[PDB]
């Protein structure tokens, strides 16, 4: 019975890995835009209408 | 006054350069204020301040 | 089961001050960025009817 | 007033660091909370696992 | 001549004007951003319940 | 003209500064969590029991 | 010895609850690195070219 109940323990801690990595895929989503997306291409845009 | 017109633009164009660097930050920034009110209408829904 | 969990509302509290406390201040922020384009757009505006 | 409002953009992010410390008391919570967890989760597998 | 040296200053004007609009949304949205961002650091966290 | 343009940038940076300085906190609320990960290791040592 | 190891599988279980807090906490001191330079060493290459 303590072995089902510890069993089912690690299953809630489990529940709680896949909260915690819910919140790994935001703060992942919120590194790339600016860095990876943003200057990138508004940068190659205006770097064209400058060199013009 | 074309050229004393021109020294003037690349007064201005020294405002625009340093604040097209914030162009490309605030055009993301929007997108990450996007990301983050689906963060928190996400974290609620999980979790919750989490359990 | 039948902890319908009161740390979960302590928690939400918390973290929904946390984002007042920041969402407030950056309101507070970003009309003053927009109240000085207001203003100093004004002012251009003035200065170049003056300047016509 | 675009200079008066660079301070006051200071001393705006200098109450912003007040609303994020009243927002990290109840983060501190939550991590205490989280240092509950894992005594609870120890104490729950731990009468899961048992004698001779 | 006068008309391509018109051109070249057209780009900066157009652009120093467009670039008012550009820092008050700036300042918005960068702190719009990170009051969300740091109010999901907070719904990072902890509930329990008790005995 | 040109002496707003270059303080309405320094107002937009001086917000800036600080939210990136929010997010070192955000990261000092888990560098608590890697403290408390330590007491997990502890905790997990203790929690095997191992049987008796 | 199931009880325990589940014990000290919910043990490895707080573990990956405070590895996905590591986690996120370390993509929080990236993005706002990337945040604060991201737009900045993207623009240095492009606007040194129309600074020049």
């Amino acid at each position: 019975v303590e072995l089902q109940e510890l069993n089912d323990r690690f299953a809630n801690y489990i529940d709680k890995v896949r909260f915690l990595e819910q919140q790994n895929k935001i703060l992942l989503a919120e590194l790339e835009q600016l860095k990876g997306q943003g200057k990138s291409r508004l940068g190659d845009l205006y770097e064209e209408e400058m060199r013009e | 006054d074309v050229d004393n017109a021109s020294l003037a633009r690349l007064d201005l164009e020294r405002k625009v350069e340093s604040l097209q660097e914030e162009i490309a930050f605030l055009k993301k920034l929007h997108e990450e204020e996007i990301q983050e009110l689906q963060a928190q209408i996400q974290e609620q829904h999980v979790q919750i301040d989490v359990d | 089961v039948s902890k319908p969990d009161l740390t979960a509302a302590l928690r939400d509290v918390r973290q929904q001050y946390e984002s007042v406390a920041a969402k407030n201040l950056q309101e507070a922020e970003e009309w003053y960025k927009s109240k000085f384009a207001d203003l100093s757009e004004a002012a251009n505006r003035n200065n170049d009817a003056l300047r016509q | 007033r675009l200079q008066d409002e660079i301070q006051n953009m200071k001393e705006e992010m200098a109450r912003h660091l007040r609303e994020y410390q009243d927002l990290l008391n109840v983060k501190m919570a939550l991590d205490i909370e989280i240092a509950t967890y894992r005594k609870l989760l120890e104490g729950e597998e731990s009468r899961i696992s048992l004698p001779l």
